[PDB]
């Protein structure tokens, strides 16, 4: 409880306060993001084929029974497909042909060579166009305690989808023939440094070639390249068609009219409000003579941007540049056309990943960061500018009680005195609770609750697996021991 | 447009000894062919699939190669293989000739 | 024996038109393509183009999209090809041929007409 004199202490003058941040410079902007292509290339086909089927019959007194059956499937040549298929829906009913390096002849119903008629398949329900000869099976008349033969050849003409994987050398038909040889193969126009394991007179190709329906009987009006192979069980007949249109190992995945394109130190940020991702690529773009087979990328990124830029931007932005490719993070390429508004002008194989989740944590990461770190950063400039403008009213209550003022500051009970500035030295009844009312403006700020996530999966590996009707590993397991549950693989005799 | 550029336009050749013809090609073609025409004549096939050899061409006659890089060798030149050889493509539009080849004997 | 029969000389004045024929004889006519061949004076093979006498499918080098047309007599067996606009550089001797109508490693020219001496002047 002193007087004062020696120890003097002065106020804190204004604080230099934070300035707002200078904001990030986005470039919007058109994109088109293209994925892995992992579909096949599918093309129709149609086979030719025979069914030769010869039957062994004994003949017993009162019985018959067949002692073998032998089935094998027969090309037609190059020249029925053409002569006779083709030209007058009509199949010889003989098959000539090469098994096992010999040339073997089976005639139908062990009769003469005669042109039968090709006629449409009984209708199944998901299958395709099929057309063949005869309907029922030739077996041979009795006589009795003899083996005789019996010859049934069946003309078969079936259109097939075909289906091939990269790197496009061969192919498979929907019965589950392997052909070996590349969709795009030919003798014209630089097809023949594809692939083929074929001997060069197995193919052949027709130039102005007119498919007859073997419905309708109508002939076509455009001509077509045609792709003929005598495989040895089946003639394959196909139209040609270049490689590099007709292919591309990359796929167009989703096209956004708002791009924003930021800057990340060496890298581009690419971000979408609409997908909620955000990509990130190199600033260095990414060629388009690097990705092996990629001739649809700027086809369709070009007819995706103008189609764009026509029904969003066509008043309000210009284009600058030509469009522009980037290379993200998990496997994403990114065509990208720039844009600016009208008040402003002055080989190798991508491999994406199946999951974008990370580029939807790093949209809804940074979309959460640039809010709080914006407001946030407004609190601490309003924090700084309002006890530097409290100082004009410490400075007018430290004249009147100079004694509450020191020791508010200070930090102990202080008695005080000043001369321009603070000279400071340390230092009924009852009536605990009169009417008291609140000079203090209240603030309740809760804290977020911790919040558990589980593991959720719509489907687990084990539904997919067995959504398929037959597993191919589960059928041949089974029927590998059909030997080992129901015969004697051991005794002899 | 197939450009089929073909050496020597004249060969010399003594009868007995063995000499080669070349076929080269602006691009790669599947399989190369070749006729002779002697003078006032029409041509013939001669080598086709760029090693078959035509109907009634002597085995002396043989072809090899692939791609760009044709050739035609005689085994044991004779005095009646005198003429012009040319060398011919169908795997692109149009099928183009060679300038060909003339084979002179040195009796 | 396949044989190839062609027309004959002609002499014709400049900016007429002339029609080459080559019959056929030896073998079936429809199922077998018939090219045409140019060689002028001292010089090489020019191709012209093809028909199918089985499906009128024409294939022809632009070259001559001006000059040739083809057609074919089905009941003489014989094939025409039609030269419009003589020139002076149309002077050459003229070829028929025999080709498969497919393509494969055999398809060649295995049989050729004799040949016309074409010759526009005046």
């Amino acid at each position: 409880p002193p007087p004062t004199g020696a120890t003097v202490v002065q106020f804190e003058q204004p604080r230099p306060c934070p300035r707002a941040p200078d904001g990030q410079n986005y470039t919007e902007g058109i994109a088109v993001i293209f994925k892995e292509n992992i579909a096949p290339y599918k093309f129709k086909a149609t086979m030719y084929y025979k069914d030769v089927t010869v039957s062994q019959v004994w003949f017993g007194h009162r019985y018959s029974q067949f002692m073998g059956i032998f089935e094998d499937r027969a090309p037609v040549p190059f020249e029925e497909v053409i002569d006779k298929i083709n030209a007058r829906g009509v199949c010889r009913s003989t098959a000539k042909y090469v098994r096992n390096n010999m040339e073997s002849t089976a005639f139908h119903r062990d009769d003469d060579e005669s042109d039968m008629k090709l006629k449409p398949a009984k209708a199944a329900t998901r299958t395709s166009r099929g057309w063949h000869t005869t309907d029922l099976k030739y077996n041979p008349s009795r006589i009795e305690a003899f083996h005789r033969y019996g010859t049934t050849v069946n003309c078969i003409v079936e259109e097939v989808e075909a289906r091939s994987v990269y790197p496009y050398d061969e192919f498979v038909l929907a019965t589950g023939d392997f052909v070996y040889m590349s969709p795009f193969y030919g003798y014209r126009d630089g097809a023949h440094a594809e692939h083929t394991a074929y001997a060069a007179d197995r193919f052949r190709q027709v130039d102005g070639y007119y498919e007859r329906d073997l419905s309708t009987g109508r002939r076509a009006s455009t001509p077509a390249t045609r792709n003929l192979l005598t495989t040895p069980k089946f003639t394959v007949g196909w139209d040609w068609a270049p490689k590099r249109p007709s292919v591309c190992t990359l796929t167009k995945w989703q096209e956004v009219d708002e791009m924003l394109r930021a800057e990340y130190g060496p890298s581009f940020r690419f971000s979408s409000s609409a997908l909620s991702t955000t990509f990130t690529t190199n600033r260095t773009e990414y060629a388009l003579s690097r990705v092996d087979l990629g001739d649809c990328v700027g086809r369709e990124a070009r007819e995706a941007v103008d189609r764009i830029f026509l029904r969003r931007y066509n008043g309000t932005h210009v284009k600058v540049g030509q469009v522009q490719y980037y290379l993200a993070t998990g496997g994403f390429l990114i065509a990208y056309q720039p844009l600016l508004s009208n008040a402003l002008v002055e080989v190798e194989r991508i491999k994406t990943t199946s999951s974008v989740e990370f580029a939807r944590l790093q949209f809804t990461y940074d979309h959460i960061q640039r809010h709080v770190n914006d407001m946030l950063g407004r609190i601490a400039i309003a924090w700084c500018e309002l006890q530097n403008h409290e100082l004009t009213l410490w400075n007018e209550a430290r004249k009147l009680n100079p004694n509450a003022i020191a020791s508010a500051t200070v930090g102990r009970r202080v008695s005080a005195r000043m001369l321009g500035d603070v000279m400071a030295v340390s230092t009924q009844l009852g009536r605990a609770d009169v009417t008291t009312v609140s000079t203090f403006i209240n603030l309740n700020l809760t804290m977020l609750e911790d919040h558990e996530f589980v593991p959720l999966e719509v489907y687990t590996r084990q539904e997919i697996k067995d959504s398929g009707l037959l597993d191919y590993t589960e059928v041949q397991r089974r029927n590998q021991l059909h030997a080992l549950r129901f015969a004697d693989i051991d005794t002899v005799i | 447009q197939i450009v089929l550029s073909q050496s020597p336009a004249i060969l010399s050749a003594s009868p007995g000894e063995k000499v080669t013809m070349t076929c080269r090609a602006s691009s790669s073609v599947s399989y190369i062919y070749w006729y002779q025409q002697k003078p006032e004549s029409s041509p013939k096939p001669w080598i086709y699939a760029t090693s078959n050899l035509a109907s009634g061409v002597p085995g002396r006659f043989s072809g090899s190669g692939s791609g760009t890089s044709y050739s035609l060798t005689i085994s044991r030149v004779e005095a009646e293989d005198a003429a012009t050889y040319y060398c011919q493509q169908w795997s692109y539009n149009p099928y183009t000739f060679g300038g060909g080849t003339k084979l002179e004997i040195r009796r | 024996e396949v044989q190839l029969q062609q027309s004959g000389p002609e002499l014709v004045k400049p900016g007429a038109s002339v029609k080459i024929s080559c019959k056929a004889s030896g073998y079936t006519f429809a199922d077998y393509t018939m090219h045409w061949v140019k060689q002028s004076h001292g010089k090489s093979l020019e191709w012209i183009g093809y028909i199918n006498p089985y499906s009128l499918f024409i294939d022809s080098n632009q070259k001559f999209k001006n000059k040739a047309t083809l057609t074919v007599d089905n009941s003489s067996y014989t094939a025409y090809m039609e030269l419009r606009s003589l020139t002076s550089e149309d002077s050459a001797v003229y070829y028929c041929a025999r080709f498969p109508p497919y393509y494969g490693f055999d398809s060649h020219f295995d049989y050729w007409g004799q040949g016309t001496a074409l010759t526009v002047s005046s």
